[PDB]
RNA sequence: UCGAAUUUGGGUAUAGGGGCGAAAGACUAAUCGAACCAUCUAGUAGCUGGUUCCUGCCGAAGUUUCCCUCAGGAUAGCAGAAGCUCGUAUCAGUUUUAUGAGGUAAAGCGAAUGAUUAGAGGUUCCGGGGUCACCUUGACCUAUUCUCAAACUUUAAAUAUGUAAGAAGUCCUUGUUACUUAAUUGAACGUGGACAUUUGAAUGAAGAGCUUUUAGUGGGCCAUUUUUGGUAAGCAGAACUGGCGAUGCGGGAUGAACCGAACGUAGAGUUAAGGUGCCGGAAUACACGCUCAUCAGACACCACAAAAGGUGUUAGU
RNA sequence: GUGAUUUCUGCCCAGUGCUCUGAAUGUCAAAGUGAAGAAAUUCAACCAAGCGCGGGUAAACGGCGGGAGUAACUAUGACUC
RNA sequence: GAAGACAUUGUCAGGUGGGGAGUUUGGCUGGGGCGGCACAUCUGUUAAACGAUAACGCAGAUGUCCUAAGGGGGGCUCAUGGAGAACAGAAAUCUCCAGUAGAACAAAAGGGUAAAAGCCCCCUUGAUUUUGAUUUUCAGUGUGAAUACAAACCAUGAAAGUGUGGCCUAUCGAUCCUUUAGUCCCUCGGAAUUUGAGGCUAGAGGUGCCAGAAAAGUUACCACAGGGAUAACUGGCUUGUGGCAGUCAAGCGUUCAUAGCGACAUUGCUUUUUGAUUCUUCGAUGUCGGCUCUUCCUAUCAUACCGAAGCAGAAUUCGGUAA
RNA sequence: GGUUGCGGCCAUAUCUACCAGAAAGCACCGUUUCCCGUCCGAUCAACUGUAGUUAAGCUGGUAAGAGCCUGACCGAGUAGUGUAGUGGGUGACCAUACGCGAAACUCAGGUGCUGCAAUCU
RNA sequence: AGCGCCGUGACGCAGUGGAAGCGCGCAGGGCUCAUAACCCUGAUGUCCUCGGAUCGAAACCGAGCGGCGCUACCA
RNA sequence: AGCGCCGUGACGCAGUAGGAAGCGCGCAGGGCUCAUAACCCUGAUGUCCUCGGAUCGAAACCGAGCGGCGCUACCA
RNA sequence: AAAAAUGAUUAA
């Protein structure tokens, strides 16, 4: 799929409240963060004798993620998340369709 | 190696004809359904003969093919070829099933029984009902016997009823014959391949008088 | 699998008549629908948009919310051993009045002017509705009918 | 049942075995192949043009 | 063993035991799903009536 | 086998996931693919078996959805109990009237889409093997003709199915509003007034509504009809209804389900279904015919019969 | 491991295993080092063995292919692909 | 005498470690296993004209694709045929006539659509914010999907109007944990500041066994609880397959359908084969054959008496009564 | 009654061939400076209503016309179907009783009706 | 009985939805007295059939044909 | 015993989904050679195993026979 | 010290 990386949508900033411009990027996760409190009690769970102490996944199915679009306005920079379906190719303001175009084989 | 006809004697399904979802079926034994002088005109051969169905059934192509074979054979022994027109009125469009299993000893270590039952294409076979007309021949008076005792010996080949019956229409129109005398006095009767077409008051004028000419006079 | 869609089974009544396709005639579009009116559901298939479920295709309800393009029907609903209230928004394309509350508007405003009229002269006009009686005596003329019948007729081949 | 496999890396062409049920998954990866037309070749390191 | 995989027979029967019954119409039914500004609108008009009402009979 | 890798006493060593094994998972005190004794320990069991007095009243389920769910649970239903608010109704496994909805049965194919038999007449700048604008395998068109469809259809039943048949109604004024209209227009809700005892079809109503809480059940099976797979099945799988299960009684000799009819303890009468030669209660009744079998026949479910044939005999065309 | 004597014990080290090097590099723990921070801490470099890369080894575990043409009767195929 | 701050020993860290330990090794299923997916779904049919409806029923499809293939508006009309135009021909572009859709609308199938929902063009982001109500699956739970409003902010158009993704019917995911966005808010409990951590509202990372454990085999050395809810022997139903009989009569039999045969067809019977089923038996009915011994059946090989023959005789062949 | 503007039902209105059309209306029609749009003033834009024509559109008629609409004790109470019987038949199936009831077929008619507003030999 | 695979130039075989390639074989010329070797040059394919989806299939789908196989266990 | 197959010159092989047969060896005759062999050309050679059926027409389709090939043939 | 195979039968 192919999305602009600019985009005219509404803006709840408490200044803004309207239709204002927004750059767009694509949400990414982060680092997970040791000394957040589920790491935390992960890490004195599986000290000592027992073993493997938490389920560990194995039945991978899906093959996609869902996108989602981190929306930044230009005057204010709030940001907002938008979630498309799901896609394996995905690309942020590249290459505006041909609509009469010969086919280049 | 085929299945006795008591397997497949009874309309026990629904129609299972050759389709975009079927597409996997073997040929009909009978591929010729006019036998005779087909190409006779109607006034030739004003009588007809029919071999009528008397139990809801279906019939097989192979007895189809076998009747048709033994009625042509001895009509044209007895009163020739050129002496009747034979036209068979059913076609095999059912389409029979077989759930094929092994026959042998030992067939029990692959068998798997029931499961998964839904038969192959098997054969064809045409499906009857009372009153059906199953073949109908057309000829001459004096030649009525000959058609009798063909489509006698033709019903020892088909399971189950039937009867034959002689018509009162002339050949294979539907009309009565002083009816069908009637019109061809006047100019209502126009003659074709081996059927004819008949003049109506409806439609065109000037078609009506471009076709039967000689009426209107 | 099995299949258990919205529209499965849908293929015949949501069919157009025969030389009946293409746009809907502008009578749908100029009728009324108040609150308490009761109507008929019937789907027109060219429209995709507000379209009832399979389940409600004939059945007949009461008018509870009037909107812009759409109504509120409610709907009795046999789930199990009680009727369950069902609320739909419909467009008023898969909508018709109920014809049968239209004689019974009718018939009520004849009830008032019987009673009307009979207030004044005729007293007991009766309004009730009355099955069908049976029929009085009448002396039957044979003067220039004489009866003249047969009987059974025999058999025929008629082949 | 179970599946024994042998089979050939395709970039290093060594030999691979494994073997397991023949009815758990494995996975199967997303190989492509791309047309280019072939420029310089300088130290290696072929440089190539895509259909564009 | 394969059992039986489904039947609605004795269903009907069990439905009718206890009778299948109407839903028990009210009067005043309740404003839920009606138009917003027509509720809006409705408690105002309620409001105005009974205090037109209230104001007469004193 | 019998002079040695011999046989054997006594002593001694090796102890249980340990020993010992010229190896058999052998042996380790009648115990060995992990001894024996005691304790944890009344270990856990969705599994088998059992579960102790009487009478009275009411009275089922084998189905829905979810579950490493398929011999089990939860959930809803079916059942009981406690009742509560009222006192003939906001009712109904029913009909009528009115009004919808449907695409099955049937039908149709010289109507669409597919399938399909046979000729006829025209179209070769549409290729016909043929000689200078032709009968002579084709393909197309036109008018016909034979036969078809669970996943074709113009048309289109029967049965089943929605709704309405008023007081929470109708009509006349004029009130509310921030909604609506160009508007003192509507929308919805109202004040006041009018409508009489047929308050707006029929029949019935055994009291009508309402609530809490809890049992068992969650293997089903049979019959008529519809119906799928299968050659079929006392086969497997669905639909509606009635049954059996849970149920005796009369009849079908016998039999879960068929027919009749459902049950407190008795008496009398009358019947159902089925019968009335004798077993066996009850006409070896009456009447008109048919049948003679050196394998007659003799009551539905049901305990089978076919294609085919007969100057047997009877009736008939 | 094989199993008296006799006579033999062919070919295959790609896989699995076993074994042996290098420092030319990849992976790379705890401790130690450096940097940013107010500090908890974060980042980076260095980084043993093993792994990875590369040799050896079958009386280690084991393994030990298809198709087609072709001779002056055919048939087969010494030969050839 | 050797050896020496090295080894050793202690603690932590990486590797190796079936030698040993613990555990697991889905379900449905005409028994199980192998196969398949009928396990979450969607179209048509089965399905019996409301709705609902099963099978390892039938014919298919889903885990995607799309900044346009979404939204609005404008203009035009498609498949196909006929007649024509240099190269150009059956298929290149151009023109006219006919053309109810016989085209196209991402993708199965069904439905829908012609001044459009198709094709081309001009703008655009409503594929937005806040929540509630509703429909389908349904317990009237969730999830997915969808319908109609409300309050904002917008797009498009002259405007009525339309637009809360894809013309409709499928295209997907809880708790815990992690992560991001929002409010710049609440808490770290002796009092503050700053990091850090924890909360509230809303998305994502995934459970396809799709209401969502983290999971390899073998056992003929085997064990227990059970099951005739379920297979393997007998019986029962069926009789495809096996076996036997009939009807017809093309043809064979020098001449001649039927002395004897008898194709193509077709009607049966039997239970001595093999299957199908799963009703009886799993707190056990001893499971092949042979040997031994009795009896029964007839569908008769022989023997008795017969009829027929392409029966001179002989020898045969067909048939009746007959076990 | 004709015509026009906007329509309602959406073929009794459609389709094929031909004929006719006072008056008015509609239409064809003439032109490109202007607004606007095209490969092309052909469509669309604008101007004139003048220069011309009913040739075409449009409206009516004609047709043993095609289609479509309505009806018939035409087929036919046929096909189908609900209920019932210890009905018939070996069975497929069939009849009867109490009920409902087609579609093809044949024949006959018909071929737009109408609302508001303006105008007219 | 159920399931899977293969079919390409004369032969053995590759093959990326944009008309097919390696090795031999074959053909032409040359060298040799001649053949082979050698040198210089060319050519050879409804991709098993018949339909379908796609603008376009050797590949995808449906059938039909011909070969190769696998399962065949507890009784 | 069943279920599939196949049979084409003197010898092998090709048909194909029906409109009468091709190729290669062998034979004979020619061309080359002193004469041969090899080579080349040409010709002959198949009543498609027999019989029967359906068809306008069968080597191709159907049945029988004959011969050969391949697969299958209690049970615990 | 590069490579270099073959040549049908009979006929003083
Ligand atoms: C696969 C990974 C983790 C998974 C999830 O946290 C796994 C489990 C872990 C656990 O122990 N208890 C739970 O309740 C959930 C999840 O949410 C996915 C999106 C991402
Ligand atoms: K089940
Ligand atoms: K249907
Ligand atoms: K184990
Ligand atoms: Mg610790
Ligand atoms: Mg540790
Ligand atoms: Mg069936
Ligand atoms: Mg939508
Ligand atoms: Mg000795
Ligand atoms: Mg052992
Ligand atoms: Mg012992
Ligand atoms: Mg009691
Ligand atoms: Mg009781
Ligand atoms: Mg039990
Ligand atoms: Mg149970
Ligand atoms: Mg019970
Ligand atoms: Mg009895
Ligand atoms: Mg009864
Ligand atoms: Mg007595
Ligand atoms: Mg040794
Ligand atoms: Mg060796
Ligand atoms: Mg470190
Ligand atoms: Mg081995
Ligand atoms: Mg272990
Ligand atoms: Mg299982
Ligand atoms: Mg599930
Ligand atoms: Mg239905
Ligand atoms: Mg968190
Ligand atoms: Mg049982
Ligand atoms: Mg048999
Ligand atoms: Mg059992
Ligand atoms: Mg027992
Ligand atoms: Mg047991
Ligand atoms: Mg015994
Ligand atoms: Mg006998
Ligand atoms: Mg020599
Ligand atoms: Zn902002």
């Amino acid at each position: 799929v192919n999305v602009p990386k600019t985009r005219k949508t509404y803006c709840k900033g408490k200044t803004c409240r309207k239709h204002t411009q927004h750059k767009v990027t694509q949400y990414k996760a982060g680092k997970a963060s040791l000394f957040a409190q589920g790491k935390r009690r992960y890490d004195r769970k599986q000290s000592g004798f027992g073993g493997q102490t938490k389920p560990v996944f194995h039945k991978k199915a899906k093959t996609t993620k869902k996108v989602v679009l981190r929306l930044e306005c230009v005057k204010c920079k709030t940001r907002a998340q938008l979630t498309l379906k799901r896609c394996k190719h995905f690309e942020l303001g590249g290459e505006k369709k041909q609509k009469g175009q010969a086919l280049q084989f | 190696a085929r299945r006795p006809a008591r397997c497949y004697r009874y309309q026990k399904n629904k129609p299972y004809p050759k389709s975009r979802y079927n597409r996997a079926v073997p040929d009909s034994k009978i591929r010729i359904y006019d036998l005779g002088k087909k190409k006779a005109t109607v006034d030739e051969f004003p009588l007809c003969v029919h071999l009528v169905s008397n139990e809801l059934e279906q019939l097989s192509s192979e007895a189809l093919e076998a009747a048709r074979i033994c009625a042509n054979k001895y009509m044209t022994t007895v009163s020739g070829r050129d002496a009747f027109h034979l036209r068979v009125r059913v076609h095999p469009f059912h389409v029979l099933r077989i759930n094929k299993m092994l026959s042998c000893a030992g067939a029990d270590r692959l068998q798997q029984g029931m499961r998964g039952a839904w038969g192959k294409p098997h054969g064809l076979a045409a499906r009857v009902d009372i009153g059906q007309i199953i073949f109908s021949v057309r000829t001459k008076d004096s030649n009525k016997d000959v058609v009798v005792e063909g489509l006698r010996r033709a019903r020892y080949k088909f399971p189950g009823q039937q009867k034959i019956i002689l018509s009162k229409k002339w050949g294979f129109t539907n009309l009565d014959r002083p009816e069908y005398l009637k019109k061809r006095e006047a100019g209502e009767v126009k003659d074709d391949g081996a059927f004819v077409k008949f003049l109506s008051k409806k439609g065109s004028l000037e078609n009506n008088i471009r076709e039967f000419p000689e009426y209107f006079a | 699998g099995k299949s258990h869609g919205y529209r499965s089974r849908t293929r015949y009544m949501f069919q157009r008549d025969f030389r009946k396709h293409g746009a809907v005639h502008l009578s749908t579009y100029l009728k009324v629908y108040k609150v308490g009116d009761i109507v008929d559901i019937k789907a027109n298939g060219s429209i995709q948009k507000g379209m009832p479920h399979k389940f409600y295709q004939g059945k007949t309800g009461v008018v509870y919310n009037v909107t812009k393009s759409s109504v509120g029907v409610i709907i009795n609903k046999m789930v199990g051993n009680r009727y369950l209230e069902k609320r739909l928004n419909l467009r008023v394309e898969h909508i018709k009045h109920s014809k049968c509350r239209q004689e019974f508007l009718e018939r009520v405003k004849a009830n008032a002017a019987k009673r009307a009229e009979a207030k004044a002269q005729g007293v007991a006009v009766q309004l009730k509705r009355q099955p069908a009686q049976p029929r009085e005596s009448r002396i039957v003329s044979t003067e220039g009918n004489v009866p003249q019948t047969l009987a059974p007729v025999p058999y025929e081949t008629f082949i | 049942a179970k599946v024994h496999l042998v089979a050939i890396d395709i970039f290093t062409g060594k030999k691979l075995e494994d073997l397991s049920p023949s009815t758990h998954n494995m996975e199967v990866p997303v190989v492509k192949r791309n047309e280019y037309q072939l420029l310089d070749i300088d130290d290696g390191f072929l440089s190539l043009m895509n259909m564009d | 063993a394969k059992s039986k995989n489904h039947t609605a027979h004795n269903q009907t029967r069990k439905a009718h035991r206890n009778g299948i019954k109407k839903p028990k119409t009210y009067k005043y039914p309740s404003l839920k799903g009606v138009d917003p500004k027509f509720r809006r609108n409705h408690k105002h008009a309620l409001h105005g009536t009974a205090k037109a009402l209230a104001a007469a009979k004193k």
